[PDB]
């Protein structure tokens, strides 16, 4: 039965996922980001290193 | 007249103590027949792993020969007297009794002595009993209710010597030598660990004289409940058997009566029964039900819901009905010479005295709905249970589900 075993196993998974997410947003919020996205869009100049998200 | 007056009408059971320690008890009556027996406070609980089947084997070969007369002679005398010689062995008690005519009271008593004091353990008879018991274990394997209860005891008590079966393992009975049986007899069958109890048309003085004559030569001189589970899956079996129990108080506990009332208070199940197996310091209170493969979960839910309702919401009408049921069962059980004789022997073995029916009625009258719910919460609510299931056991909820069902989130 999934109720008494995988519910807590998933809850633990949720706790670990929230750990990772909160450490990613609270200590290195821009680790997985691109600084060039903090400049207002300029249709007359493409940034030198235009790349999509990871 | 009234129920109380009728209880007062019941004759008392005279009890006397012999020099060696044997406790002779009797209950005089006007019946023309009697049942005289010896109850020994020895059972499977007192047997180590080396001699787990010793008591059962002795029960087998006790009627197959004594020193004074061969087994054929003993059986022939019993048959000629018209009496019935019977025996039983539990995990805590042993008993050899004779249901005979009143005028045959002397000989029968003498017979019991020959069965107890000087038992002839013939080697050929011992091998014959070995073969018979090896057959009998396989025969008993068919009966799945007893298998379930053995599983329940084994899983509930485990390391305790109370978990081994009365019969004993096949390897144990195969290797159980004569010297082991003699040592078991020497260390166990001795007064004052024995009670000679008779009922029916017997005078206590006559019984005392016979006991001194034939039973005076007898020599003068941590249980732990583990809430585990066992499930033996066998889908070929038609119906599934389930027995779920929780720790119960021993013989010496006032809560037994309230638990009896609660069990009496307790249809998806084809056959559903409630048991209150009591021991010295422990006990199993629970239910045994037979089920279809597809209905085990619903029956377990219903039983646990009844348990929770009793533990939390026990109304007065249901408790009164349970008390009346318990009174009727108590009075009806003690009908006949054999039941009252067995009650005398067992009560002297476990409680002491004889706990007369008037005290039983007063104790039942004390029981109240508040008392019922309090004691049920004390013993049943939020307790780790012991479960035993005999296949087809697949829909039976996992132990965590059962344990969770042992309590209510609403409460």
């Amino acid at each position: 039965t999934f109720h008494p075993y995988y519910t807590i196993k998933d809850a633990l998974g949720l706790l670990l996922f929230l750990l990772s997410l909160m450490t990613l947003t609270l200590f290195s919020p821009d680790l997985l980001g691109d600084p060039d996205n903090y400049t207002l869009a300029n249709p007359l100049n493409t940034p030198p290193h235009i790349k999509p998200e990871w | 007249a009234t129920f109380a007056q009728a209880l007062q009408f019941v004759p008392e059971t005279q009890v006397s103590l012999l020099d060696n320690g044997l406790r002779v008890a009797s209950e005089q009556s006007s019946q023309p027949t009697c049942t005289v027996g010896v109850w020994i406070d020895v059972g499977s609980r007192f047997e180590t792993e080396k001699n787990n089947g010793a008591g059962y084997f002795l029960e087998h070969l006790a009627f197959k020969g004594t020193k004074n007369r061969p087994g054929s002679a003993l059986e022939k005398e019993v048959e000629s007297m018209g009496a019935h010689l019977n025996a039983y062995s539990t995990r805590e008690h042993t008993a050899y009794y004779i249901k005979a005519l009143s005028k045959d009271l002397p000989k029968a008593v003498e017979l019991l002595g020959d069965i107890v004091q000087n038992c002839s353990l013939e080697d050929s008879q011992i091998e014959k009993e070995r073969d018979v018991i090896l057959r009998e274990m396989q025969e008993n394997d068919a009966s799945m209710r007893d298998v379930v209860f053995n599983y329940l005891h084994a899983t509930a008590f485990q390391g305790t010597p109370l978990a081994q079966a009365v019969e004993g393992p096949s390897e144990n009975v195969r290797k159980l030598s004569r010297a082991d049986l003699t040592e078991y007899l020497s260390t166990h069958y001795k007064a004052p660990r024995m009670v000679l109890a008779a009922a029916g048309g017997v005078e206590h003085q006559q019984l005392l004289d016979l006991a001194q004559k034939h039973l005076g030569g007898i020599p003068w001189t941590p249980c732990r409940f583990t809430g585990s589970e066992i499930r033996h899956r066998d889908d070929a079996l038609p119906f599934a058997h389930v027995a779920i129990a929780v720790e119960g108080p021993g013989w010496a506990s006032p809560d037994n009566v309230a638990l009896q009332v609660a069990n009496a208070i307790i249809k998806l199940c084809q056959s559903f029964q409630t048991f209150s197996i009591c021991y010295a310091e422990t006990g199993l209170l629970g239910a045994h039900f037979v089920c279809d493969r597809m209905k085990i979960d619903d029956m377990m839910f219903v039983l646990q819901g009844q348990w929770m309702r009793l533990c939390t919401s026990a109304t007065e009408s249901e408790v009164a009905r349970g008390k009346n049921i318990l009174r009727n069962a108590l009075v009806s059980h003690l009908d006949g010479t054999t039941p009252v004789c067995e009650d005398i022997g067992r009560s002297l073995l476990t409680y002491g005295r004889r706990i007369p029916l008037a005290e039983w009625e007063s104790r039942i009258a004390e029981v109240d709905a508040s008392v019922v719910r309090e004691i049920c919460s004390k013993y049943i609510y939020d307790q780790c249970p012991a479960v035993a299931g005999y296949g087809p056991i697949e829909q039976l909820p996992d132990y965590n589900r059962i344990r969770s069902g042992m309590f209510w989130l609403r409460f």
